[PDB]
């Protein structure tokens, strides 16, 4: 629908995966060590990354899409959560390397 | 006590426990109402991946508390 209201309830349960995504790897960004991080789990880091990337253009096509304010605010919200986790990430890379 | 395991697919598996069970017990109660196999498990709590040794008490998971599970890809 135009309004965004319209599928709501298909909506809230794909930002509800969305952001359990964020949350894992925000969280394994925390509690792990850079230099001391496994392959293993650098690994699952990309997988997240990978997920959450394609899932980030997903929201930026949905943005304008949508006419509800509220909805585009909390879209923009769940935006600024997925590049904060990247850039994270990418802090997380240089400490590691270099 | 009841923990709550959650997947990156959207699913929320409720499970019924005990502060002394173990991971690896946790991953078997997983496959008996989930269907997977332990070995395709990655079970995660605060960022922290849990080795199938340690208890829910060791990693001080309580009640109410919430772990994620992350399915190993077969092909990477």
């Amino acid at each position: 629908g135009p309004l965004g209201s319209e599928q709501i309830g298909k909506l809230r349960s794909e930002l509800e995966m969305v952001s359990g995504n964020v949350r894992v790897m925000s969280e394994m960004l925390t509690e792990l060590v850079p230099t001391q991080a496994e392959p293993a789990d650098l690994e699952l880091l990309q997988e997240l990354n990978r997920t959450c990337r394609a899932m980030q253009q997903r929201v930026l096509e949905l943005i304008p899409q949508i006419a509800n304010e509220q909805l585009t605010e909390e879209l923009l919200i769940v935006n600024d959560n997925l590049n904060n986790v990247f850039l994270r990430h990418e802090r997380f890379e240089r400490f590691r390397t270099g | 006590m009841q923990i709550f395991v959650k997947t990156l697919t959207g699913k929320t598996i409720t499970l019924e426990v005990e502060p002394s069970d173990t991971i690896e017990n946790v991953k078997a109660k997983i496959q008996d109402k989930e269907g997977i196999p332990p070995d395709q498990q990655r079970l995660i709590f605060a960022g922290k991946q849990l080795e199938d040794g340690r208890t829910l008490s060791d990693y001080n998971i309580q009640k109410e508390s919430t772990l994620h599970l992350v399915l190993r890809l077969r092909g990477g």
